[PDB]
C-alpha cells in the first residue's frame, strides 16, 4: 500500500496472510468471508508464465494478523487449507481477467475481536455502491512504494468511471473490473502495490452499515503513479462462480 | 455467513475507525 496509514487494532479483522509453505514467504492478501472459506487473487496461486501452480499443499494462511513479524500470540491462528478453487476462466495469458481464487481451510476457525468475516455484496448493494467517485478501502502488506511494512497498511480511493479506466491503460479491461485511485488533478495520492493482490476493496454499506468485499486487488501498473489506476476484481460479477463452489464444495 | 461485516472492537462497541467517515461523506456526494 502506497501513501497509506497503519490500521488501528481490529479494523480489518477480515484480513488474511497467505503464505508459501516451504520455503516460507508472504505471498499475498486474502480475506475471510465464513469461518472455512478465504478469498483471494487467482494470479495469488496460479500463473503460468513463472511456472506458479500453488495448491492447497503448498500454501498457509494466517488470520488476525496485524504485525508481520510479531507473534501474535492467542491472537493469530494459523490455518492449512483443505482445497484450493480458481475461476475457470481467469485470463492469465492476457489482462487477468476473472482474478478470483477460493480456497477451504482445513478446520473452521474460531471468530474473536480479531477474526471476523466480511460481507458478500447482493445485487442492491453492487448497484447503489459502484459508482464513479465513491470511496473503498484496501488493505495489505508489502510494498510501501515501488519498503515493506510490519502493520498492516490501510488506504481509501475513490472509484473511477469506466471511461477514464479505459482510456488509462491499453490493457483490455472487462466488467469483470472496476478501477480506483485518485485523479492527477486531485490532490490525494494511494494505490495496492507489489504483495497487495488477493487483499479486498471494502465498502462500507449505508443500508445496513456492514462491511461488504466490493473488490479484490488485482493489478496495476507501476503503484501510485500519476494517470494511473488500481484494478480490481469485480466480486458481484463473479458471485455465480463464488456462491457455486461454496454451495457445492464440503460445506 | 450470519454476523458478516461488523467488527467486534468497532460497529458493535458503536465506535468509528479513524477514517470510515470519509467513505460515508463520499456515499453523499453523487447526486
Ligand atoms: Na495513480
Amino acid at each position: 500500500i502506497v501513501a497509506g496509514s497503519d490500521a488501528e487494532i481490529g479494523m480489518s479483522p477480515w484480513q488474511v496472510m497467505l503464505f508459501r509453505k516451504s520455503p516460507q514467504e508472504l505471498l499475498c492478501g486474502a480475506s475471510l468471508i465464513s469461518d472455512r472459506w478465504v478469498l483471494t487473487a487467482a494470479h495469488c496461486l496460479l500463473y503460468p508464465p513463472w511456472d506458479k501452480n500453488f495448491t492447497e499443499n503448498d500454501l498457509l494462511v494466517r488470520i488476525g494478523k496485524h504485525s508481520r513479524t510479531r507473534y501474535e500470540r492467542n491472537i493469530e491462528k494459523i490455518s492449512m487449507l483443505e482445497k484450493i478453487y480458481i475461476h475457470p476462466r481467469y485470463n492469465w495469458r492476457e489482462n487477468l481477467d476473472r482474478d478470483i481464487a477460493l480456497m477451504k481451510l482445513k478446520k473452521p476457525v474460531a471468530f474473536s475481536d480479531y477474526i471476523h468475516p466480511v460481507c458478500l455484496p447482493d445485487r442492491e448493494t453492487a448497484a447503489s455502491l459502484l459508482q464513479a467517485g465513491y470511496k473503498g478501502r484496501v488493505t495489505g502488506w508489502g510494498n510501501l512504494k515501488e519498503g515493506q511494512p510490519s502493520v498492516l497498511q490501510v488506504v481509501n480511493l475513490p472509484i473511477v468511471e469506466r471511461p477514464v479506466c479505459k482510456d488509462s491503460t491499453r490493457i483490455r479491461i472487462t466488467d469483470n473490473m472496476f478501477c480506483a485511485g485518485y485523479k492527477p488533478d486531485e490532490g490525494k495520492r494511494g494505490d495496492a502495490c507489489e504483495g497487495d493482490a488477493g487483499g479486498p476493496f471494502v465498502m462500507k454499506s449505508p443500508f445496513n452499515n456492514r462491511w461488504y468485499q466490493m473488490g479484490i486487488v488485482s493489478w496495476g501498473e507501476g503503484c501510485d503513479r500519476d494517470g494511473k489506476y488500481g484494478f480490481y476484481t469485480h466480486v458481484f460479477r463473479l458471485k455465480k462462480w463464488i456462491q457455486k463452489v461454496i454451495d457445492q464444495f464440503g460445506e | 455467513e450470519a454476523d458478516c461485516g461488523l467488527r467486534p472492537l468497532f460497529e458493535k462497541k458503536s465506535l468509528e475507525d479513524k477514517t470510515e467517515r470519509a467513505l460515508l461523506e463520499s456515499y453523499i456526494a453523487g447526486r
